[PDB]
């Protein structure tokens, strides 16, 4: 099943990216940016454009020509909403392993329809859209999210923001404690991925030792995370997880800027994801400030309570 | 965005859903001669406004009731010259009610039974469901909580569409019997096909009603739209009634804007849904009174953030504004350059804190600094929340 993917989101020096929507502006300059930061982006595509070179690398007219020929093994789109879910479609039809979507304003029906290919398949997994993308830091970086600011580290983090992922590397940066894996699952609705994709990829990765899963109002994502967690990571050795759910301020019946953000039919609302999450044992800092400081004294419990009763 | 019911009724008509028949009238004359018009036993006159309530609102003429029956189309024409540019008051709107430009002349139907029947893009199911219950004319919020056993749910394949079993299950599940089975079997694969053409995210019926003359017809019914989708439903969006919304929102819209009006004195300018949020929230955490959530996307313009800022700075229930950007594919910049080109427009009169994170951070800090304004830095959101509650203590 699609679950059998869920491997290809830990991205690492081996990954080989290219770029959807290679020649375009938001490509360009992230193209830019990624081959100034060691990454290994080896080419891209744009339809009507296969032949050309473009920051030093080839130009393809399909995906399945740029995987043919460069082997890679992830790809990063940067597609306009009308075209960027076919762009999704291309991407699994050529069986790349993962498939990034930074696309903000694909309409739901688009997304219904890539979902129910991409669920009928195990070949690729897609991250987004409308996401920061996925960041193993010093390895690999796919997507938007700022530099200066990750330190490769013990946290794994989960997000459906991602200005809040950024907050959060920089709070676990200052701490001391760094990142694993960050992944933006993203604002849409409908997505490739979602909390519990990651936890499970974080439980079982031994660089993995704490985790952040930071929601917002909307669904019931943060619910059903919440009862894996409360199942599958309260023995012995299970893994600190902190987290914040944004919009506890939001008003009802409103869209807080993502699709996905709302609070509708009474559902949605933030204190039940917050009740949810501790009554799971999730820690749940209150301020999105505080989530590097909260990590950091979750681990320093932990220690101490190994040291009292697991010598 | 938001249909009056004229529009939505007519979109729907219009693909084969059956509603009563109706006219649009701008005037007291006009209402009366689409009542005679309708040629109907029974004529239900129907104020336009998007607020609930209209049954038993008032107008500002003294008229009681933004509906009425009644058999004779000069009823019809004295009833609506007392409506029309008149204000109507109901439950759900602001004391002052809202201004009536357009009245609905529909024929009257009876209705033997209710029902609710909708059509989402459910979240949980990956795609389009049904959504139906025999009780009907209640929120079906309130039906999940007292009787969930009566939601049916048929998940419906984006690609294979709405099968005839599936529409005919959830006819039986609703108590269509018979011939009204098929009719109202008909209906709903009308209404799923009216659904997918206008990229709706719900189309909801309530009531989905059976006349006593063995008809099968949607009463009234409301369509959530994907904003996502304008580019490609141009003319539905050109519909749109913006009328009844905050003001400051409908400002903000015009610049592509995702701003939304809150009850406090502390403005917040914030790049990201969840960042925005959060701000909002750290400021309540902090004992102050968030007075906006915005949102400036990925692909804001020196322009829009300019007209951003002075969606704040002519708010005149703002006390102090809290800037705070963590910038990623936002260059930091931007904003600083659209701040201070919006502050050198008015003497600043209310405490500016700005917290900067990110891309090109360095750039905007001395743009920020250049522009001699009174800005109070801060280290951290926690740091920003604090000083942005104290300086309006
Ligand atoms: C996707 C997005 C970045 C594109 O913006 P942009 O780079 O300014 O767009 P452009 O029109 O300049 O470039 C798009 C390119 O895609 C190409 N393209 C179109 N369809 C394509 C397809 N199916 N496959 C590949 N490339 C395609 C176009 O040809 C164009 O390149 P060209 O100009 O050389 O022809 C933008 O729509 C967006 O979503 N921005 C916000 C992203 C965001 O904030 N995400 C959330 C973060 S948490
Ligand atoms: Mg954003």
């Amino acid at each position: 099943s699609y679950t059998a993917s869920r491997q290809h989101l830990y991205v690492d020096k081996n990954t080989k990216i290219i770029c959807q929507g290679f020649t375009g502006k938001q490509g360009t300059f992230h193209s830019q940016q990624a081959l100034e930061y060691g990454t290994k982006l080896v080419g891209g595509t744009t339809p009507g454009k296969g032949g050309q070179t473009h920051l030093g690398l080839p130009v393809f007219n399909t995906v399945k020509e740029a995987k043919e020929q460069t082997g890679a093994t992830a790809s990063v789109i940067y597609v306009p909403p009308p075209f960027a879910a076919a762009a999704i479609n291309e991407a699994i039809e050529a069986e790349i392993p993962l498939v990034v979507c930074i696309t903000e304003g694909i309409p739901q029906q688009d997304m219904v329809r890539v979902k129910h290919k991409l669920l009928r398949q195990e070949k690729t997994r897609l991250i987004g859209p409308n996401c920061p993308g996925v960041i193993n830091p010093g390895e690999c970086k796919i997507g938007i999210m700022p530099g200066h600011i990750h330190k490769k580290g013990r946290i794994g983090i989960v997000s459906r923001s991602g200005t809040l992922t950024y907050e959060a590397v920089h709070q676990t940066t200052q701490v001391g404690l760094g990142q694993s894996l960050c992944v933006g699952i993203g604002g849409d609705p409908f997505n490739g991925t979602d909390f519990i994709d990651c936890l499970e990829i974080f439980l079982n990765d031994s660089a993995t030792e704490g985790i952040i899963l930071i929601g917002e109002i909307g669904g019931n994502a943060e619910e059903n995370a919440a009862e894996f967690l409360k199942q599958h990571n309260s023995g012995p050795n299970s893994k600190p997880v902190v987290s914040f759910i944004a919009g506890l301020t939001a008003p009802p019946g409103r869209r807080m800027g993502h699709a996905g953000a709302i609070i509708a039919g009474g559902k949605g609302g933030a204190k039940e994801k917050i009740s949810a999450l501790q009554s799971a044992g999730v820690v749940v800092s209150m301020s999105p400030a505080q989530l590097g400081t909260t990590i950091y004294k979750e681990f320093e419990k932990r220690k101490m309570l190994e040291n009292l009763y697991f010598q | 965005m938001n249909l009056q019911e004229y529009q939505s009724k007519k979109l729907m008509s219009d693909n084969g859903v059956r509603v009563q028949r109706f006219f649009v009238a701008d005037t007291a004359n006009e209402a009366l001669e689409a009542a005679k018009r309708l040629n109907a036993k029974e004529i239900v006159l129907k104020a336009q406004i998007l607020a609930g309530g209209r049954g038993k609102g008032v107008f500002n003429s003294g008229l009681k009731g933004g509906v009425h029956l009644t058999k004779d189309p000069n009823v019809v024409g004295q009833l609506a010259k007392q409506m029309i540019g008149y204000n109507l008051a109901t439950k759900q709107t602001p004391k002052e009610g809202v201004k009536v430009n357009k009245v609905m002349v529909a024929e009257a139907l009876d209705i033997s039974r209710e029902t609710y029947l909708a059509i989402l893009m459910d979240r949980s199911c990956n795609g389009p469901v049904l959504v139906g219950s025999p009780q009907g004319g209640v929120d079906i919020e309130e039906v999940a909580a007292s009787n969930p056993e009566l939601i049916f749910k048929e998940q419906i394949d984006i690609f294979e569409g709405i099968k005839d079993s599936q529409a005919q299950r959830m006819a039986e599940n609703l108590g269509f019997v018979g011939p009204l089975k098929s009719q109202a079997a008909d209906q709903i694969t009308k209404l799923y096909n009216l659904f997918l053409k206008i990229d709706a995210t719900q189309v909801e019926v309530n009531p989905f009603g059976e006349t006593p003359e063995g008809q099968v017809v949607c009463f009234d019914a409301k369509i959530n739209f994907d904003d996502n989708a304008e580019f490609r439903q141009k003319d539905i969006f050109a519909m749109d009634d913006k009328s009844e919304n905050e003001p400051i929102e409908n400002e903000a819209a015009k610049y592509d804007l995702k701003y939304i009006g809150l009850d406090g004195n502390i403005a917040c300018f914030v790049n990201g849904a969840g960042l925005a949020m959060a701000t909002c929230d750290i400021i309540f955490l902090n004992g102050g009174k968030p007075a906006n959530f915005l949102d400036l996307g990925g692909g804001v313009k020196e322009a829009q953030v300019y007209q951003a800022f002075k969606l704040l700075t002519a708010d005149p229930k703002v006390e102090a504004i809290l800037v705070n950007i963590f910038g990623g594919i936002v260059n930091c910049a931007i904003i600083a350059n659209g701040i201070t080109k919006a502050c050198r427009e008015l003497e600043l009169k209310v405490p500016l804190v700005v917290r900067l994170e990110g891309t090109n951070v360095q750039e905007a800090q001395k743009i920020l600094n250049n522009s001699g304004l009174p800005i109070t830095s801060a280290i951290d959101l926690e740091d920003a929340a604090k000083k942005a509650v104290a300086s309006v203590a």
